[PDB]
């Protein structure tokens, strides 16, 4: 149940809490602190989903709900079957989330690399919080987060982006979709480049760092490199969220207008009104 | 750039659907100061002595009133649309009778109007109904108007800039984008949809499957019938100082029942009514007004959403004068 | 109402679905993870989804099949402290020169890694005289070497480039109170005006950093046993690093 | 921390390195040089680039697309430069108005979108055979090729293929900043919700997906920088400890793993069936689903709310009730 390579790494250390206590693997699993932490967080809100579904119409997993409570509740508490469940859910999601993030540090550091995608991590946490957190203290009520289920979180997206008319005309929204799209395409890139080098067909050579630095210069005149292509593509695809979080955070709290209308203050200058 | 917090929020449908009502209290309190405004009733009168339809010689429309209602109307009249200039606005002093002055036999025709929204359309004014003030607040010229072409500003009090006058072409873009709340769509929806009852707004189709015989090539409404609906519903939505999902759940846009709020019925007999009044109330007005008055196109100026609701969901905010007025309608 | 009749008159749509999640499902399972386990496949201490090894053509002749059946040489030097699989295993010795845990290199060829053209990739600027270090950047020659004790371990001598990437990719440090140079990769170095400050190793420990066969050139498994030394440094230069942290 | 993963602290200058193409070698312009600042966070070397016919050819097309829609933007500002520079997002270059079905449309109601949209096609069409050829000329792969070649699918889609089998030119995209985002809503609406088509899901999915795998992956050679992870080639070809230790960082937190080569095998096919996934739910609308929300609610698949203001009848099918 070992990779070939895989027990001269199996030493025990670089736990943040417990020591030797939760070090230790279940099956290819590391546990840790962190790791039943996870578990606890992660069966508590499994549970309250159950429940919840318990009391709704159907158990179809496609049609299930959560919703949040009525704007009338603020952010004071809710009756379980009224919003009730979806802030318990909440909490056990931050817990399982930010539990799966510390657990990732512990491995990292048992490994003795960078603790670099722990970090990354951090920013879809962040968004997560953006929506379902600050958004809804900044406008005064729960009520304003996205509902758990599959399908019912896209029509609140929907109405959310059409409370503003034309959401795609939100400054913050722009710069978040072209991360998204410059992302997809780098990877597209850096993914075809690799595949192209160690399989160049029909039993032909392997080819070299050079080629990969030829093959970019000679199509559009720049190559970024090895090394710099994945600091690339960790900071286009962190930038979907990091610009995209003023945009949403930007809408109620800071705009009550259509998103079309803010570009008056470009429009609307005197001297070429 | 921005508006500093808090917001007032409001819910439209079920929790977590995120529909409902996003205003910036400086600017609700703003449209609040200005339909103050509107002038208290006057002290009610006893109906004392005979109708004047056999005291005064030219009266069409108000001949059951008597003598002191009749004064009363005419004061109000007065308030709402000429307080500046009096009653010889309307009238030459040597014959009250006369209909030498233009905006008499107008008048006239605007009080049947009046008496028809009150009557015919409470499918959309209810019991609130309207007065002259609804539209003319004060002034011969009401403040919001369409011409068969976009004009700036909105507002005909403000003095327009070079590029705004209708006779510079370069501007044409930007006149039509604040029409639409600020959008790109190339589409006048107050010619395409509200000047008459030409064109359907619907064009969401009530099939899952495509309808063989409406769905290839020249059998097929254009795409433009999309976007010149999309581009109605922003103008309505900046007109009446609201979104979308005052009246939809964006879910299905097309269907009503629960994914339609009752402000959407409301609106859809608002739509009726706006035509009504243009088709056969405004339009032919032209006939009657100097040319002063008139659009390049030789139309008089006529009624959109705006012209009543200047920016709030209820017209200064569901302020009446019905039972106050009751010659303004509704007439049984 | 018919026992086995579904409320579903079929489209060309619905067809197109169930198509698209069965390339999606077929592409996943049966292609990428199979390609997955071309590295430490077969498991030890299952067969019948392992792919056929793969053959790669190298750029200067040979060679190489996928898995390698070179062996794993570090079993000796940890312990099983339990009969529970999920256990960690303990060290015999110094886990930073028996080269376990975070100290473990891999099992890489005694090969130069070379350029496009054929020469050595990774040389010092003693050899590669066409190469500088760009004006405006710290030349750490002559610069002292200082470990996490506050201690100086010793003095920059060189930089390794990399003639491939244009990119510098270790200093190579004279050691204090020795006759021997050792490299430490870039990655382990903060470079200051007047210092390298290096947090990953005592200055003591700079003695066992791994040897070079040769002087001018470095073979792939050297690189590998070089920079996991100071990466064993982070959990075992001090007892109280391998400790949890709070 | 290794600061090497923020930017380089001591950048390496040495001779300029050519790796010779079967073909080509004397269409290399420019003389390289050197950038200290791009140097910080990438290679300083800017240049030469390549250029051959299907460059030449790629410039040539793509410019005359670009003066056709340019020209058409001040006609609609009346040459006014100032008002051009003012309203420029606003202004765009339009696809027929009105229903001549697949015919073609007169210069002043959509002829001029047609012929920006040929020149833009002949532009893609030069660029991918440069990528497909200057892989070839390096004894390459076509991986790229093919990744450009779904984009460029789905590009036709929208601008050409659905239009001609739904029969009208009517339903192509606008050029122009926000005619082109503009088309995106009236599209969603005239077909019941994009939220509703399936396709969109999948794609949705990938484009996510695109972003979960780049950071982590970007992310996890970073953190192997050291141990020299970002020389992935030789570490397909002889297992480092980089791509050890990246291979058990993954296994021990989710349970599986890929190789440094498979992994690149997943980013290009999650980039892929973006385009893929779009493109085929651009083929069904119209075609064969007028109304994605009434599709799936054929199907079961579209959830239901409870009432909040009341249920709203449909005025128009009231007794009485106007046209
Ligand atoms: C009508 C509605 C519109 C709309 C409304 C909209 C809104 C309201 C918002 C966006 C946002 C965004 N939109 Mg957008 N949109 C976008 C693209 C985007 C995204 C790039 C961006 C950020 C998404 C996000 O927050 O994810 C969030 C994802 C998160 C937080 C995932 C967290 C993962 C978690 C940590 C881990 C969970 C683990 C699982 C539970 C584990 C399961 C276990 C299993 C796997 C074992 C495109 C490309 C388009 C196109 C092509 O038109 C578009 C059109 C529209 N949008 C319409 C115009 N959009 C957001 C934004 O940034 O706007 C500025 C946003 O708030
Ligand atoms: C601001 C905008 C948002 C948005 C807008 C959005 C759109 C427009 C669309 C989706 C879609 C999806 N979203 Mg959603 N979303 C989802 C999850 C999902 C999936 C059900 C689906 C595909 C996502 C994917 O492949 O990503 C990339 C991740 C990959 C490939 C790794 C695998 C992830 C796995 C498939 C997730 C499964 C989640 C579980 C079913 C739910 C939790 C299970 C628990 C109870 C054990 C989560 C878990 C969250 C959280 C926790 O924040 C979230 C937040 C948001 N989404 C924001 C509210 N999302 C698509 C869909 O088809 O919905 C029907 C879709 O079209
Ligand atoms: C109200 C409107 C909506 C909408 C309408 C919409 C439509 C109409 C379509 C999409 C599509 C898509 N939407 Mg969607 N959308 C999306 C995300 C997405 C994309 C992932 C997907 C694919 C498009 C793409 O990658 O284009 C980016 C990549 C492109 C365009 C490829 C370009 C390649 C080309 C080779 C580049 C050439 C460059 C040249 C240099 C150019 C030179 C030009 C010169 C010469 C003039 C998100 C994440 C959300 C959220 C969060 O709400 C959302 C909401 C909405 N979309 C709303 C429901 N969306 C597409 C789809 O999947 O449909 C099924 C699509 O057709
Ligand atoms: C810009 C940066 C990007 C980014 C980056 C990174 N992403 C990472 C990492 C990095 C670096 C990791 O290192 C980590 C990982 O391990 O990789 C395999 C991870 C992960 N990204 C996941 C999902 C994901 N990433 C998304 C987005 C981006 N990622 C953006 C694009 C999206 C969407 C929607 O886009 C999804 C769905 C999981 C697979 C995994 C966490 C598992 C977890 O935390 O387990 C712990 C939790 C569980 C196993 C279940 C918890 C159940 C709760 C308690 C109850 C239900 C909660 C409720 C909210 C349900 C509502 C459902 C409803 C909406 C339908
Ligand atoms: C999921 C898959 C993704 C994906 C994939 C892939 N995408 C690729 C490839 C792959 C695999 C390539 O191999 C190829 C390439 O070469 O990569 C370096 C390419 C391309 N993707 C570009 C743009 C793009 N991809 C988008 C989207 C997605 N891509 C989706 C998300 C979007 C969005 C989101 O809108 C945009 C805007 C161009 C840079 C390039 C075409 C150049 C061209 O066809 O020129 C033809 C036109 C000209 C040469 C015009 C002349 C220039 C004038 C003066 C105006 C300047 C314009 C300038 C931008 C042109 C660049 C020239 C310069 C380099 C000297
Ligand atoms: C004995 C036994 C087997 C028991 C099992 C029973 C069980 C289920 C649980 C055990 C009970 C206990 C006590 C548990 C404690 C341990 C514990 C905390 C377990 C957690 C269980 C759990 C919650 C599981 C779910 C894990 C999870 C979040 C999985 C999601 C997987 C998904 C959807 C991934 C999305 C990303 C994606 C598409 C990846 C595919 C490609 C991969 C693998 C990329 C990762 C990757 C990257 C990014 C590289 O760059 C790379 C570079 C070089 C080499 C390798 C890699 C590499 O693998
Ligand atoms: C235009 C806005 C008017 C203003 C201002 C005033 N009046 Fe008027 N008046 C107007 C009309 C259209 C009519 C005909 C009404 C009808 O039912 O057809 C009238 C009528 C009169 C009369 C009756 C005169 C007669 O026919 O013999 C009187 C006495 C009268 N109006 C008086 C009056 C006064 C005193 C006003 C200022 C307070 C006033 N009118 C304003 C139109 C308009
Ligand atoms: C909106 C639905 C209106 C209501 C209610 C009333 N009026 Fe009106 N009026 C309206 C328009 C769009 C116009 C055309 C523009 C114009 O200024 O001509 C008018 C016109 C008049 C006029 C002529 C004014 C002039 O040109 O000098 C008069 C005298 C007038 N309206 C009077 C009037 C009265 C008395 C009303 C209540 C009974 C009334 N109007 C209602 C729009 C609307
Ligand atoms: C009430 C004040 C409304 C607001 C705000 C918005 N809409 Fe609307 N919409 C409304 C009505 C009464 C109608 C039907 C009109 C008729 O004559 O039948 C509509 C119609 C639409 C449609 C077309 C639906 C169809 O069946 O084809 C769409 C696509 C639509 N509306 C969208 C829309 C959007 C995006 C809005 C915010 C910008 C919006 N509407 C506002 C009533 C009201
Ligand atoms: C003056 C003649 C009007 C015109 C033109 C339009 N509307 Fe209107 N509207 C008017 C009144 C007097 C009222 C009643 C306010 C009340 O207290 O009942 C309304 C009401 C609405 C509503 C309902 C708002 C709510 O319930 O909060 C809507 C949604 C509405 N109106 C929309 C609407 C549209 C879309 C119009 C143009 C097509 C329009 N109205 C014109 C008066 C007048
Ligand atoms: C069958 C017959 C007879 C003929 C067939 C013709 C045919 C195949 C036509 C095809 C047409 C097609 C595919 C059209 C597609 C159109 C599309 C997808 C347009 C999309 C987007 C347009 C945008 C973003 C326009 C932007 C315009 C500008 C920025 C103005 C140009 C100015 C610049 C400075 C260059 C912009 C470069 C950009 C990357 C920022
Ligand atoms: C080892 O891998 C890679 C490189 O090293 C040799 C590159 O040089 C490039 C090319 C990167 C460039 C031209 C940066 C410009 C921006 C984008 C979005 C491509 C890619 C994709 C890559 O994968
Ligand atoms: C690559 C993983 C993506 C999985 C996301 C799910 C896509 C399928 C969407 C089907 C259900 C959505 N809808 C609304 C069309 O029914
Ligand atoms: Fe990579």
């Amino acid at each position: 149940a070992l990779l070939s390579f895989e027990r001269k790494y199996r030493v025990r250390g670089g736990t943040l809490i417990g020591g030797d206590l939760f070090d230790f693997w279940v099956g290819p699993y590391f546990v840790g602190f962190f790791g039943v932490s996870a578990i606890f967080f992660i069966f508590l809100g499994v549970s309250l989903i159950g429940y919840a579904a318990s009391q709704g119409p159907t158990w179809d997993p496609f049609a299930i709900s959560i919703n949040p409570p009525d704007l009338k509740y603020g952010l004071g508490a809710a009756p379980l079957l009224e919003g009730g469940f979806w802030q318990a859910i909440t909490v056990c999601a931050l817990g399982a989330f930010i539990s799966w993030m510390l657990r990732e540090v512990e491995i990292s550091r048992k490994l003795g690399i960078g603790w670099h995608v722990p970090l990354a991590f951090c920013v879809p946490i962040f968004m997560f919080c953006v929506l379902q957190v600050f958004r809804p203290l900044l406008l005064g009520s729960w009520g304003h987060a996205f509902p758990y289920g599959i399908l019912s979180h896209l029509d609140w997206v929907n109405n959310f982006g059409y409370q503003y008319l034309n959401w795609h005309y939100n400054p913050g929204h722009m710069s978040s979709v072209s991360f998204l799209f410059v992302n997809a395409m780098a990877l597209g890139l850096h993914g075809g480049l690799i595949l192209s080098v160690a399989n160049p067909g029909d039993g032909d050579k392997v080819k070299t760092a050079e080629h990969e630095n030829q093959y970019f210069r000679d199509v559009v005149g720049y190559s970024i490199g090895a090394l710099s292509i994945h600091r690339l593509g960790l900071f286009l695809a962190s930038n979907i969220f990091l610009t995209g979080a003023f945009g949403t955070i930007a809408s109620g709290p800071f705009w009550t207008r259509g998103w079309p209308e803010w570009w008056g203050w470009w429009l609307d200058i005197p001297f070429w009104s | 750039c921005f508006e500093p917090p808090p917001a007032t929020t409001t819910q439209t449908g079920f929790r977590g659907l995120s529909m409902g009502e996003v205003l910036h209290p400086a600017t609700v309190k703003a449209k609040k100061e200005r339909d103050a405004q509107y002038p208290p009733a006057l002290a009610a009168v006893k109906a004392e002595g005979p109708p004047v339809s056999q005291v005064y010689k030219n009266v069409k429309v108000l001949g059951n009133l008597t003598e002191a209602e009749f004064l009363r109307t005419m004061t109000a009249i007065t308030e709402w649309v000429s307080p500046q200039e009096g009653c010889t606005y309307c009238h030459d002093e040597n014959n009250l009778a006369s209909e030498a002055k233009y905006p008499y036999v107008v008048a006239r025709r605007m009080l049947e109007m009046t008496r028809a929204i009150n009557t015919n359309w409470t499918q959309h004014v209810a019991q609130t109904g309207v007065t002259c003030y609804t539209c003319h607040r004060g002034t011969p010229l009401p403040p919001y108007v369409r011409y068969l072409e976009p004009t700036l500003p909105l507002n005909n009090r403000e003095t327009p800039t070079h590029v705004e006058r209708v006779e510079t072409r370069s501007g044409y873009v930007v006149r039509l984008a604040k029409y639409t709340a600020y959008s790109a769509l190339n589409y006048d929806p107050f010619t395409m949809f509200l000047a008459n009852d030409k064109r359907q707004v619907r064009v969401v189709p009530q099939t899952a499957l495509p309808l063989v015989g409406v769905s290839r090539g020249k059998e097929r409404r254009p795409l433009s019938d999309a976007y010149a609906t999309f581009a109605l519903m922003m103008s309505i939505s900046d007109s009446l100082g609201t979104n979308c999902t005052f009246c939809h759940n964006a879910q299905t846009f097309e269907s009503w029942g629960k994914k339609s709020t009752p402000q959407r019925a409301i609106a859809w007999w608002g739509i009726r009514m706006v035509r009504d009044l243009n088709m056969n109330y405004l339009a032919p007005l032209n006939a009657s007004l100097p040319a002063s008055r008139l659009g390049r196109q030789g139309e008089a100026p006529q009624a959109d959403c705006r012209t009543c609701h200047q920016g709030v969901t209820k017209p200064l905010f569901g302020a009446s004068r019905l039972k106050d007025y009751p010659e303004l309608g509704p007439i049984k | 109402m018919y026992h086995g009749a579904l409320a579903q008159h079929l489209d060309i749509a619905q067809l197109v679905w169930y198509a698209q999640w069965l390339v999606i499902w077929t592409v996943v399972l049966l292609y990428l993870r199979r390609e997955d386990r071309r590295e430490g496949y077969p498991l030890v201490e299952q067969v019948y989804e392992l792919p056929y090894p793969k053959t790669f053509v190298l750029p200067h002749g040979g060679t190489v099949t996928v898995p390698r059946r070179r062996p794993e040489t570090r079993e000796l030097k940890l312990a099983q402290t339990d009969g529970f699989e999920g256990a960690p295993l303990q060290p015999t010795g110094n886990p930073l020169v028996d080269a376990v845990g975070p100290a473990s290199y891999a099992e890489r060829a005694e090969v130069v890694d070379a350029t496009v053209d054929g020469k050595a990739k990774i040389v010092p600027l003693r050899v590669a005289t066409d190469f500088s270090i760009a004006e405006g950047d710290v030349d750490p020659r002559g610069l002292p070497v200082v470990a996490a004790d506050g201690v100086e371990a010793g003095t920059v001598t060189d930089l390794w480039v990399d003639r491939s990437e244009h990119y510098f990719r270790y200093l190579e440090l004279s050691v204090a109170g020795s006759a021997r140079t050792a490299l430490i990769p870039l990655g382990f170095c903060d470079v200051k005006k007047d210092k390298i400050v290096v947090t990953s190793i005592l200055s003591e420990q700079f003695a066992n950093v791994p040897r070079l066969q040769s002087r001018d050139q470095i073979t792939l498994r050297e690189e590998d046993k070089v920079s996991a030394y100071y990466a064993g440094g982070l959990l075992y230069a001090t007892p109280e690093r391998a400790e949890s942290l709070l | 921390a290794d600061y090497q993963t923020i930017y380089t602290q001591i950048q390496a200058r040495g001779p300029h390195i050519t790796v010779s193409g079967e073909w080509g070698d004397n269409d290399r312009v420019g003389k390289p040089f050197y950038s200290y600042w791009l140097g910080k966070i990438g290679d300083a070397q800017i240049g030469p680039i390549y250029l051959g016919a299907s460059g030449i050819a790629a410039f040539a097309f793509g410019s005359t697309a670009i003066l056709i829609i340019l020209f058409n933007m001040a006609a609609e500002v009346h040459f006014d430069p100032l008002q051009f520079f003012r309203q420029f997002f606003w202004l765009g270059l339009y696809p027929p108005k009105a229903q001549y079905g697949m015919g073609i449309p007169p210069l002043h109601d959509g002829g001029w979108w047609l012929m920006a949209g040929l020149f833009m096609t002949l532009s893609l069409g030069s660029w991918w055979i440069r990528v497909y050829s200057r892989a070839r000329a390096l004894g390459l792969g076509t991986h790229i090729a093919w990744n450009f070649a779904a984009a460029i699918f789905f590009v036709l889609c929208i601008g050409c293929i659905h239009p001609t089998l739904v029969g009208s030119w009517s339903e192509g995209v606008p050029f122009g900043i926000w005619p082109h985002i503009d088309w995106l809503t009236a599209f969603s609406i005239r077909y019941g919700n994009f939220y509703y088509c399936p396709w969109h899901g999948f794609s949705i999915g990938f484009a996510y997906g695109c972003g979960l795998l780049f950071a982590a992956h970007g992310a996890t050679i970073l953190a192997v920088a050291r141990f020299g992870g970002d020389r992935e080639i030789e570490q397909i070809t002889d297992r480092g400890t980089a791509v050890e230790r990246a291979a058990l960082f993954w296994r021990w937190t989710i349970g599986f793993n890929a190789t440094i080569e498979s992994v690149h095998r997943w980013g290009w096919f999650f980039s892929l069936m973006v385009m893929v996934s779009a493109s085929v739910g651009i083929l069904l609308t119209g075609t064969f689903v007028d109304n994605w929300y009434l599709w799936c609610v054929k199907h079961g698949a579209a959830p239901d709310y409870p009432a909040y203001l009341p249920a709203t009848p449909d005025p128009a099918s009231l007794p009485g009730a106007p046209k």
